[PDB]
């Protein structure tokens, strides 16, 4: 897999062929530390035993070696394992930020989740407990029949041939083995989906009171369903068990190729023990890749992970109000429209609504607006430049927006007010703090704005965390404004929050809205109603409603709602 | 584990056949290194070829045997597990139709797909796969060791030289980090929330950014050098703790502990053989007992969970239309009150709603009233009878409800909504749900109330509300509860939705979660909880003239 070599900085590239070389001289060396068993046995069961002495003095010299080879190699790993756990959290934490937002998915964000925070402890470990066992032990049996080769020809033959045999049984075995895991696991899910179903719906089951035959029903489909469940199992069979033979049956044919060369005259009994314990040695190395499937698997999957991460489309690159302008715009996740043909230019100064079902694209309006990804069709532009190609200073001090979430980071009351505009003074947040409406939280706050409001500092309600996000975006000296908001009757200041924030801001600048209830979008200048993504109604407010047309119906509607109560008609 | 070993009583005689079938399985795959032994000796003592056929033909007989003994075991094991999962699968089945309903709205704990389908899988794989698996890695090390003793005692301890100073490494580095290695797991979780708040909080990075980038890289690079000086002194340990498990440090061991043994005559070169069959994988076969026994743990936490389900509390039954409250008290937790001493009754036909601050057990007691959970101490009586005494079948009969979330059901609409009456005819259903106002939008559907429902369809969710509205219709009860969350939660349905949760209410003992202090204007009656206490009780003009909570409320909007 080429990530690996991928996520090494070009910094190491000095310890990369460093390691490599080494590992190649411990496979090397331990190939030969193997097949000096060859006349060290030879002398150890022959008539000679004092003649084992000078190769068990090479074997230990080999060993020792070996042993310095090994600490470097190993010393050399984790290095470059912190190294590129640097280098990968580093980059995935560049990454990220200019990573468009259509990437983030629910299971793309799953994944980045894993990748920052769940690929910790691995890829500290991963090239010195996965990647020097996996090299060390997969070139070590054609290792150990290469050195025999020099010994014998044919005999080398006899085991490099053996070698690919083995790499396609744990090919076979690994294969077997997973697929067979597979479909027990989707055997296994597939029998509950009618217990979830069950389970989802029980509570309108309950009160249908029809509890017994929804619950008799399911019975006899886990029934029925198991009946032909226990027949017919074959898949698991040659699972382990057929690596498991397919290193036995090699054991004992290459024992008794050797025997049968012993009575044949072409090896005496000590050549052919010592082969028989070479050639056992020429199978250890097949167990540990076994033993490293499950590793080795997990590693992958984290790996692939990681290149998900570090593959992500990114957003290329290239004080008074300014223009927004929209050219047959168009966004969808999927093959799913969120919006369609769309085009407009508003002019510098202006306020205007963005409003419409939730079908719509509202908030993706908005978020292309302020930059948060490349739109899939059309142009967005500020004053004729494309917003993806300004500079990262232009693009993030252009726009101040209210988002729907608070997006509250947990910090003081202060700090969640002061990332609008750190750099300002304590009077624009006072200003800030009049025309949000928080200054009625700062009456029951003890310290004020230095309050901490985080999760477990505060249990702040839906009012006070909106009014917040609306200070923050107040706060930005941004030449753009625009606000997108889910207010609601819970609590009156929020709308009054919004109605001060989006009139009394004395700076000049061109400002949006998106909301859904009336009697508050009247001061914006113009109104956009979009359905499923297009754009059905331009003007204003009072236009669209002597207008009499899809506007005018939703404010009726709204009206009636509005009005209405509990207890009678 | 008591409560996973309670689960799995039924499998205790299946597994010990188990326990024994692939412990004999690993004794007859390292058989064949011992004929190899035998070999050595005959080509020492020179045997015919006879005898080496013989020899020849028990091994591959035993390798047949032992590739024979483990697919017959598999096939067995994996009929033993399947009707356990069965048994299993039908039990949550009717554990699923007797605990409370509120139990399925509980917070703080594994959802019901890690509740029944991943504690299902990790429990076969208890059974069939991790069980054999442990047994296999305890049964091949422990029988190495003892058929190596057997050879020789002497280079059979030497094994253990690499495996104590293995040992006393792991201890020197865990001694040494025992605050770092507790602190580990927590800082990983930290962590882990902290990247899912900086990618949910994504935009406002992008656009406001500044503190919250670095703020969010500062934490990053804070774990990173605390891992880094966690395992960077370590590396001096953990390199040679490597090294003296690998295949070549155990080979040059035994030939250096054998060796002089056989040049001097002290031991026979015959003796020495098994050790180098066997005894070099002897490191990395202690390493995998660690991993096998791994297993059974991940296993035993699915079946601790499941059995945990099984031992909830069930939905006990003992013993005018007036709804009454009286002594109200419910805990959530063990001694941790959110409803205390609420007294309340409401008169026949009247709608009621119940106000307070967000977090004041309003939902909890309209839910309570429901009989979605049972009251600590009072009695809720309804028509004079205390709900704890009437079935599923009484009581939901004599009090509907729609709360939040409303759940479809599988099949048409025709018989979605008549859940409660499914002998009625497709006219009841057609004018139920003119009244619920979602007769329009039924018919514009393709195949008009002939569209197959379930997990999920076409229909929003106020949608699908206003259809078990109508179904609540059907499920004609003189007391009915409800959420006024629900009256607005799709805005674009909000009106047609009002109107049918009113029409709904019409002629009923509703009671209602209020939340809009305006739409209790010409309610029936009004109450209003402060830390599951009643503060206010009374009418609308009644709690004005009062000039208490609620007015202090609806005055601040
Ligand atoms: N496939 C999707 N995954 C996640 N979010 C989506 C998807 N499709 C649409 N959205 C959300 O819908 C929004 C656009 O619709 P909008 O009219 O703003 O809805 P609302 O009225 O609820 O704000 C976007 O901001 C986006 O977050
Ligand atoms: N498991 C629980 N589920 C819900 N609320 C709980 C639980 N345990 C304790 N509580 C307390 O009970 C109160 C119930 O609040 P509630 O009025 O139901 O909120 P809502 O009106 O949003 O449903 C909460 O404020 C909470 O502090
Ligand atoms: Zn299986």
């Amino acid at each position: 897999i080429r990530t690996l070599l991928r996520l090494v900085p070009a910094e190491k590239r000095g310890a990369v062929a460093g390691y490599a070389v080494l590992t190649l001289l411990s496979v090397l060396l331990r190939a030969v530390g193997a097949v000096l068993l060859i006349p060290l046995l030879a002398a150890l069961f022959s008539d000679t035993p004092s003649d084992a002495w000078l190769w068990l003095g090479w074997l230990t010299a080999v060993t020792l070696a070996g042993w310095v080879t090994d600490t470097n190699t190993a010393r050399l790993g984790f290095d470059l394992g912190f190294a590129v756990l640097s280098r990968t959290q580093h980059d995935m934490a560049d990454r990220l930020p200019n990573v468009a937002m259509s990437w983030f998915t629910p299971d793309n964000t799953a994944t980045a989740r894993q990748a920052i925070a769940a690929t910790g402890p691995e890829l500290a470990g991963l090239v010195v407990n996965l990647l020097t066992p996996l090299i060390g032990a997969a070139l070590l049996p054609a290792a150990i029949g290469v050195a025999l080769l020099f010994v014998s020809v044919p005999l080398g033959l006899a085991a490099l041939a053996g070698v690919a045999v083995l790499f396609g049984a744990l090919a076979l075995s690994g294969r077997l083995s997973r697929a067979a895991d597979k479909v027990a696991g989707e055997t296994n899910s597939a029998f509950t989906e009618r217990i979830i179903e069950f389970a989802r719906t029980q509570q309108a089951l309950r009160a249908a009171r029809r509890v017994e035959p929804a619950r008799s029903q399911v019975g006899s489909a886990l029934a029925a369903q198991h009946g032909a469940g226990l027949r017919l199992l074959t898949m698991q069979i040659p699972g382990q068990v057929l690596f498991s033979l397919a290193g036995q049956v090699a054991l004992i044919g290459f024992a008794g190729m050797a025997v049968w060369l012993t009575v044949r005259g072409q090896l005496g009994v000590p050549e052919a023990i010592a082969l028989i314990v070479v050639l056992v040695r020429y199978l250890e190395p097949f167990a540990a890749i076994a033993d490293l499937a499950p590793a080795l698997e997990t590693t992958r999957a984290t790996l692939n992970r990681i290149q998900a991460v570090l593959d992500a489309p990114t957003l290329p690159a290239g004080g008074a109000a300014p223009s927004i302008e929209f050219d047959d715009v168009r966004f969808s996740y999927g093959d799913e429209v969120v919006l369609d043909g769309v085009s407009f230019t508003l002019r510098p100064g202006n306020t205007t609504a963005i409003v419409g079902p939730s079908g719509s694209g509202k908030t993706t309006i908005l978020s292309l607006i302020a930059g948060l990804q490349q739109p899939a069709s059309g142009r967005v532009l500020l004053d004729g430049v494309d917003v993806t190609t300004l500079d990262p200073e232009a693009r993030r001090a252009a726009v101040s927006v209210v988002f729907q979430h608070p997006y509250l980071f947990d910090g003081t009351l202060r700090d969640n007010v002061l990332v609008g505009d750190p750099e300002a003074d304590p009077d624009d947040v006072t200003a800030a703090m009049r025309l949000a409406r928080v200054d009625e939280l700062l009456d029951r706050l003890p310290d004020g704005d230095a309050t901490v409001v985080g999760e477990g500092g505060t249990a702040l309600s839906g009012g006070e965390r909106q009014r917040v996000s609306i200070a923050r975006a107040l706060l930005k000296p941004a030449p753009v404004l625009l606000v997108d908001e889910a207010t609601s009757a819970l609590d009156n200041a929020n709308e009054a929050a919004v109605v001060d924030a989006l009139t009394a801001d004395p700076r000049p600048r061109t400002r949006v809205i998106v909301a859904h209830r009336l009697a508050s979008i009247r001061h914006a200048d113009r109104v956009l109603f979009v359905e499923a993504g297009r754009v059905v109604e331009d003007g204003a407010i009072d236009e669209l409603l002597a207008a009499g047309g899809r506007f005018a119906q939703f404010w009726a509607q709204q009206q009636a709602a509005s009005e209405w109560a509990i207890g009678s008609t | 584990a008591e409560a996973g070993s309670r689960l799995l009583a039924p499998l205790k005689k299946p597994l010990i056949v188990s326990g024994v079938l692939q412990a004999l399985i690993t004794l007859i795959e390292l058989a064949p290194f011992v004929l190899l032994v035998e070999l050595a000796r005959l080509l020492l003592g020179g045997a015919e070829a006879e005898r080496l056929w013989t020899l020849g033909l028990t091994a591959v007989s035993l390798i047949g045997l032992g590739a024979v003994l483990a697919a017959a075991m598999t096939l067995w094991l994996h009929r033993v597990d399947a009707r356990f999962a069965h048994e299993l699968r039908g039990r949550l089945l009717t554990k699923l139709s007797r605990l409370p309903l509120g139990w399925f709205t509980r917070r703080g704990s594994a959802s019901t797909k890690q509740l029944v389908q991943d504690d299902t899988l990790a429990l076969h794989y208890l059974i069939t796969h991790a069980i054999p698996d442990a047994v296999a890695a305890v049964v091949a090390p422990v029988a190495v060791l003892v058929y190596l003793f057997v050879a020789d005692w002497r280079v059979a301890l030497v094994l253990f030289i690499p495996v104590l100073v293995y040992l006393v490494l792991m201890s020197v580095m865990t001694i040494q980090s025992g605050s770092k290695i507790a602190q580990a797991p927590r800082w990983a979780e930290r962590m882990g929330g902290e990247a899912g708040a900086f990618l949910e909080g994504q935009p406002v990075i992008r656009i406001f950014g500044g503190a919250a980038a670095s703020r969010f890289r500062r934490r990053l690079d804070d774990y990173i050098d605390f891992l880094v000086s966690w395992q960077r002194p370590f590396v001096g340990k953990k390199t040679l703790m490597d090294l003296v498990t690998r295949p070549a440090t155990f080979l040059w061991i035994i030939l250096v502990a054998g060796v002089p043994l056989v040049v001097t005559g002290r031991m026979d070169p015959v003796n020495l053989l098994p050790f180098l069959l066997l005894g070099t994988t002897f490191g990395a076969r202690l390493l995998g007992i660690g991993y096998g026994l791994s297993g059974i743990q991940t296993g035993m936490l699915a079946a601790r969970r499941i059995q945990t389900v099984l031992d909830e509390p069930e939905l006990v039954v003992r013993d005018p239309g007036t709804v009454e409250l009286d002594r109200v008290s419910f805990e959530y937790r063990p001694g941790v009150p959110v409803i205390r001493d609420v007294t309340l009754t409401l008169r026949p036909g009247t709608v009621t709603a119940l106000v307070g601050p967000s977090g004041s057990g309003k939902s909890t007691l309209a839910a309570l009233v429901a009989r979605f959970h049972d009251v600590t101490q009072g009695a809720i009586r309804v028509d004079g009878r205390d709900i704890r005494t009437l079935t599923a079948d009484e009581l939901y009969r004599r009090v509907g409800f729609v709360l939040q979330d409303a759940q479809l059901v599988h099949g048409s609409v025709a018989e979605n909504i008549a859940l409660a009456e499914p002998d009625a005819g497709l006219e009841r259903i057609r004018t139920a749900a003119r009244d619920a106002q979602i007769h329009d939008r039924i018919t514009r559907m393709p195949d008009g109330y002939d569209s197959v429902l379930g997990a999920g369809s076409a229909l929003s969710g106020g949608e699908r509300q206003r259809v078990t509205i109508a179904r609540a219709i059907l499920a004609d009860t003189p007391v009915l509860v409800l959420d006024e969350a629900t009256a607005f939660a799709d805005p674009e349905s909000e009106y047609l939705v009002q109107q049918a949760i009113n029409r709904l209410t019409r002629d009923r003992t509703v009671l209602v979660i209020a939340h809009r202090l305006h739409t209790i204007t010409h309610a029936d009656q009004i109450v209003v909880l402060d830390d599951g206490r009643i503060v206010e009780v009374g009418t609308h003009d009644e709690l004005l003239a009062a000039g208490g909570r609620y007015r202090g409320l609806w005055d601040s909007g």
